[PDB]
């Protein structure tokens, strides 16, 4: 097998808006949040981004 | 019922002037429930908890 390492994945911080986190609000977050496509690779079709 | 104060100028006047000072510590079984807290305007205004 070849190397199993990702190459197409946006940077979590530098590929998104620079916003100030609300730590107090994040404390009250113990539920499963969505992880939509376009957060894993940039090789995503137009329709698949929202999925 | 009427004891005159001969040595004093006024017989009907209250000659003495008393100052009392009492301090009491009394263990009691009363609950003495809690002390509430004030409300912060920032909360419920800027939605810190969302």
């Amino acid at each position: 097998k070849p190397d199993e390492t990702l190459s197409s994945q946006p940077h979590p911080i530098l590929a998104d808006h620079w916003r100030l986190d609300n730590f107090v609000a994040d404390e009250l977050a113990l539920d499963p949040q969505p992880v939509m496509a376009r957060e894993l690779d940039y090789k995503v079709a137009q329709a698949n981004e929202t999925t | 019922a009427d004891l005159p104060q001969y040595p004093f100028a006024d017989q009907q006047a209250e000659v003495c002037t008393y100052v009392v000072q009492s301090t009491a510590v009394m263990p009691t079984p009363m609950i003495f429930g809690p002390s509430p807290v004030e409300q912060l305007a920032v909360i419920e205004t800027e939605d810190l908890f969302e």
